[PDB]
């Protein structure tokens, strides 16, 4: 898309060409350890509900 | 408590479902595969009390 | 991965041990032969009239 776009814009044969959609952006990933979970004895069906 | 009837009832009158003999993935070699059957479910009322 | 306990010793054991987890088919019930090649096919049938 950003390939497309970046040919549009010198294209000459369209007057705007932009793209419908939102922006990318930061997400934040938290990596439950499961066996660490287990160490704690910790059913994983009891983190997840929380 | 009126639970434990229920409870009871759904356990005993239970419907099994078997598998078969020889089923695949099945090992090679074998010529026989026979359909297995088994009733887990009261029809009669000295089965139910 | 999964994690089981063993009563008997009291241990974590994993699955893999007590079972051989694959990606397989969801149904083993038809199998194809193109030409004597086994293969894979879909049947369309036409909507009436």
């Amino acid at each position: 898309q950003d390939e497309l776009m970046a040919m549009a814009a010198k294209n000459k044969k369209f007057y705007m060409v932009w793209n419908e959609g939102l922006p990318q952006g930061d997400n934040i990933s938290l990596k439950i350890d499961r066996e660490k979970l287990s160490a704690l004895g910790v059913k994983f069906s009891d983190v997840s509900d929380i | 408590s009126i639970s434990d009837v229920n409870n009871a009832i759904r356990e005993n009158n239970v419907e099994i479902a078997p598998g078969r003999l020889g089923d695949l993935p099945a090992e090679k070699g074998q010529l026989i595969t026979i359909p297995l059957s088994a009733q887990g479910q009261l029809s009669s009322l000295e089965q139910f009390k | 991965n999964i994690s089981l306990k063993s009563k008997t010793n009291g241990s974590v054991i994993k699955l893999s041990d007590v079972a051989n987890v694959e990606i397989g088919s969801q149904a083993y019930n038809f199998a194809i032969l193109e030409n004597g090649k086994p293969a894979t096919a879909a049947a369309i049938q036409l909507s009436p009239g």
